[PDB]
RNA sequence: UUAUGCUAUCAGGUGGAUGGCUCGGCUCAAGAGCUUAUGAAGGACGUGCCAAGCUGCGAUAAGCCCGGGGUAGGUGCAUGGAGCCAAUGAACCCGGGAUUUCCGAAUGGGACCUCUCCGUAGUGAUCAUUCAUGAUCGGGAACGCUCCGAAUUGAAA
RNA sequence: UGGAGGACCGUAAACGGUAUUGAUCUGCAAAUCAUUCGUGUGACCUGCGUCUCGUAGUGAAAUGCUAAUCUAACCCGGCA
RNA sequence: UGUUCGGGUCGAAGCAGGGCUGUGAAGUCCUGUGGACCGUUCACAAACGAAAAUCCUGGUAAUAGUAGCAGCAAAGCAGGGUGAGACUCCCUGCCGCCGAAGGGGCCAGGUUUCCUCGGCAAUGUUCGUCAGCCGAGGGUUAGUCGGUCCUAAGACGUACCGUAAUUCGAGUACGCCGAAAGGGAAACAGGUUAAUAUUCCUGUACCAUUUAGCGUUUAGUCUGACGUCUCAGGGCAAGCCGAGCGGCGUCGUCGCGCCGUCUAAGCAGCGAACCCCGUGGAGAGCCGUAAUGGCGAGAAGCGGGCGAAUCUGUAAUGGCACAAGUCGGCUUCACCCCGGGACCCGUGAAAAGGACAGCUAAAUGUCCGUACCGAGAACUGACACAGGUGCCCCUAGCUGAAAAGGCUAAGGCGUGUCGGAGUAAUUCAGUUAAGGGAAUUCGGCAAAUUAGCUCCGUAACUUCGGGAUAAGGAGUGCCUGCUGUGUAGACAGCAGGUCGCAGUGACCAGGGGGCUCUAACUGUCUAAUACCAACAUAGGAGAUUGCAAACCCGUAAGGGCUAG
RNA sequence: CCCUAACUGGAGUCCGGUGAAGCUUACAUUCUAGUGCACAGUCUAGAGACCUCUAGGGGGAAGUGAAGACCCCGUGGAGC
RNA sequence: GGAGAUCGUGAGCUGGGUUUAGACCGUCGUGAGACAGGUCGGUUACUAUCUACUAGAGGUGCCCGAGGUCUGCGGGUAAGC
RNA sequence: GGUUUGAUAGAAACGGGAUGUAAGCACCAAGGCAACGAGGUGUUCAGUCCGCGUUUACUAACCAUUCGUUCCUUUCACUU
């Protein structure tokens, strides 16, 4: 065996893997020592005297199970929050989703026909003003104050 | 990467060619009276002012 | 930075190029004149009597 | 065999003084004294069979042609190998011609680009005439003529 | 709901340079290192280009800075 | 030097050591070395006599086999080779370092340091068979990548004029230069070498100028072409999840974990917002947005037109262990397209080029750069320098608000180039400490305490904005089952059980309060002993001047303020 | 801090390799008193002392670095 | 209790004051500047050659060769107040 | 200090100690249609460890060199 650094570099270029990811077989040092061209290195790789050691990734099973538990609603107590509220849920997004839901519900109630123009305008501006906190809340007020034209 | 014109590269080529050991037959003919010239340098030392 | 070795790292530009008429590295790239032979300033060559002792 | 040391002499190492030699320097005297647009001095790059520097030379590139002198060797500083040239008179010296890259007074335009653009192949700027043509520009060791023009110092301030 | 401000906190991003009167003080360094600190959407930091200079320039002004030189820079000459 | 008399290869000068003479400066002789020149009488000359100048140049001691080869990144061990020689060079296994920089891309700068072979006197803080070192040879291929082209601040040239005069001086006219990060006609995938590759080769393309043929302008407009902050919508590289298929690992028990499951430009097709047009007839009000808002000067609604990224097909046969090569879903910045709003005693470039009249064919597309580094070893600081230039532009999984800190991938390294041994004092930097708790000291200097998030609660004073995270209290882990908002990603809340001395369990992470002086505040400052009460500032006041002005530069020609 | 103690990593101590610089008229194993330009290892009179080496902190060598920055002088300068 | 030892002791430490360069207040000066008045800020260099001392070793001297056990010329003490 | 004529150091077993009841297995567990399930109880004063002692030659204290002659000379009372 001799200085085999040159063949190391050549095999890394041919294979495309990093230098330490090349595995030079230690029983074939005499035969690898005679490999000086790209064609010879390809022949050696085909014969099996060279190869690339597999990359060891980062496993993700543990985090995967933890994520399943969190998605169920656990492992998220007060002792795990470390960022200010608002950094976990910006207020503008909350308002946007709320108001879009309310407007789509009112629009569909107008579209099907169970809500005339006057009450529609009043309820639109009222929801703009912030008197309903959710779609079920709006449905409760609509079914209480009778402003829908259900029959 | 120091994009050069033709003349700068020409002068760089000359300054490269000047780094040569004096020929052995010169040392034989002059009887060990010529063993060096004042044009020898090294790349990681005093910068040349060729450019 | 400091006035010594700390501000000598910004020493990457050049102020004098190489002169065509005399071959000396003395051509000011801002004023466009050779500070050794006077190229660019004039068609004559720069010489001053204070470049030598009074010859007596 | 008293160690570590002290003094003196001898042999050797290191070092480069002294002496001898010297194609170099310096001073005085006698001569001689301009050159360049027919492209100078100076510079860059190239040029040798083995060639890095200096010297010479210019893509005909340590060189080519002619006339005279000189006579048997030649191939620079720089006696190495292998070759070539030479009685068709070489090498060398004196006189006269040829080739003479790019920059440079640099002059078709342009230069932190010694190269580049259009090629309309190129009279740049200022001048004189008969408007054919002609003149000036840069360099030169000191000497020469015209014009502008200090202070240190002395007076013991 | 909205998203203003020579606003706030904060990175060993960037810029600065308080205290240790620490380490080093023939040093890694002819001014650096470690911890602790100040600003961090603006009178902000910065690359490249260009301009302003010696009885002159530039200076939110200390006689600061103008190539390790500044209560008048540097090279040569007057000059032995 | 002039002159008289001589010596020397049978051994001159010079050098080392001795004998004799002279008070002495010094002379002469002897021995060893040396291998070619040297004296003397009478006179005359001078670049004529050294122990000292923190003297100058060269050589060389002691200090001394001493300091340094530690501090910010404590890194190596086993087995096998090569070789005269192995802690240090090579291969495999284990153990480690950085992992939003020590990785990748490249400017300026460097200039052959790049690759192969042969060496180890010097260089490398040790050795060395190694090397950015030494010797020989080799290596950079462009119509599409840049320069080249346009102009910005601003330079330079010729002329005119000034100056005793110029190589000097402001302006005017005409030119010409100035950006490898501004504007900009056009190319992608794969292969090949030891070192070059959108450059060479295979395939598939595209763009200009000229010539020939076949036709024609609208020629005046648009684009190039523009600030700071903030926000909606769409798309996508990266990322993640599920099913099938092919490999690798583990296997004391289980059946999980990782890698792959690919595909460019070009060409053809479609089009979201804004905008334009034809209808329409809305008010004791209707239509909308995340938000501002719109409307008889014509809303809602209904039709049509111009109009994006990206997407679909082809290119589809290239590469892959010709091994598989099939599908779905979520999210999406820091990248692309499109639109709205706010702000200004700030208004946020110009020109070349391109579009509107082109289509077909052949020919032409010159010149220069292209290797490698781009930094704790290729630059700069005299160095293989802990500084600076470059943190200039980019970066995967988990925890987490996060590009913080910690732990790991890919990639790069064990060279922030001395080792062995393990035993004193002392020293640099850390961990802990009974009882007391500033008694230390000029002075709580130094170190410790506190620290995330949610909820409750919050004083004097006040320019009514603040003070304010005031102060002061309580909760936080894991498991089982759920509820609410939302299109979703996700976010918020609950009930029961349970462990420990301790649940932001490590990393990260304010000690607080009171009374005075001083400067209003944010900002600037003696680069290398002074970051302050000093300078600046908004606010207040005063003075000059009606423009051929006040103030100022120049010897003049002419200029700054002043496109006022 | 009373009042310090134990422990950890890097140096130091010991061994191998590499390998500098700065003080130096000469000698030098000292201590006490006197004398002396009045602040002596070297003079005068006593007292002590066998030589070499290693480690250690700095009492002395008016220790080293450096033609005093404080004061005066010069018919010396510069700025204001 | 008071004094001495270079008002002992910075190649041991500290840097509070005084004694540089910056700035403020008062008083002087027409002014540059000054105070013997006050206040805020402001770099502490060195690898030990000789000697002295504290400890640890190797020699040589005296001596039959070696080993052991003692004496005690001397030195020290505050060993207790 | 010891060195076979031996308990000097180490291994093995035991005594004396430190911590706090190991892994797997079984039963129960708030629950869940199920899968799963933090955790508790038993095996279990358990497991893990000891820079301390006792017994015991089980391995290593083996094998040697050197001074107590100036060195050669027959300058010797030696010895071929
Ligand atoms: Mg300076
Ligand atoms: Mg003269
Ligand atoms: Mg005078
Ligand atoms: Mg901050
Ligand atoms: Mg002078
Ligand atoms: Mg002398
Ligand atoms: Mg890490
Ligand atoms: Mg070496
Ligand atoms: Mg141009
Ligand atoms: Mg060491
Ligand atoms: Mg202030
Ligand atoms: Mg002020
Ligand atoms: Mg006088
Ligand atoms: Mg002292
Ligand atoms: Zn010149």
């Amino acid at each position: 065996m001799s200085d085999l650094s040159n063949q190391r570099k050549l095999a890394s270029k041919v294979l495309g893997c990093g230098l330490d990811r090349v595995w030079l077989n230690p029983e074939a040092s005499e035969e690898i020592a005679s490999a000086i061209t790209r064609e010879d290195i390809r022949g050696l790789i085909e014969e099996g005297t060279i190869k690339a050691k597999p990359v060891k990734g980062v496993s993700r099973g543990r985090a995967r199970a933890l994520a399943a538990k969190r998605k169920y609603g656990h492992c998220k107590g007060h002792g795990s929050r470390k960022g200010k509220k608002g950094a976990r849920t910006p207020k503008k997004e909350q308002w946007i989703k709320k108001i879009r839901a309310l407007r789509r519900r009112l629009k569909e109630l107008r579209a099907d026909g169970a809500l005339d123009k006057s009450v529609y305008c009043r309820l639109y501006r009222k929801a703009k003003g912030g008197e309903y906190r959710s779609v079920s809340h709006l449905n409760s007020h609509l079914e209480s104050e009778k402003l829908l034209k259900k029959e | 990467m120091s994009h050069n014109m033709k003349g700068q590269k020409k002068r760089l080529a000359k300054a490269h060619k000047q780094n040569t050991r004096v020929p052995v037959w010169v040392i034989v003919k002059t009887n060990r009276k010529v063993v060096s010239h004042p044009r020898r340098r090294h790349w990681r030392r005093r910068s040349l002012d060729v450019k | 930075m400091s006035k010594g070795t700390s501000s000598m790292g910004k020493r990457q530009k050049r102020t004098h190029a190489k002169c065509r008429r005399c071959g000396s590295v003395s051509f000011n790239v801002h004023t466009k004149q050779c500070t050794s032979c006077g190229f660019g300033k004039t068609s004559r060559m720069r010489t001053y009597k204070w470049q030598a002792k009074c010859k007596y």
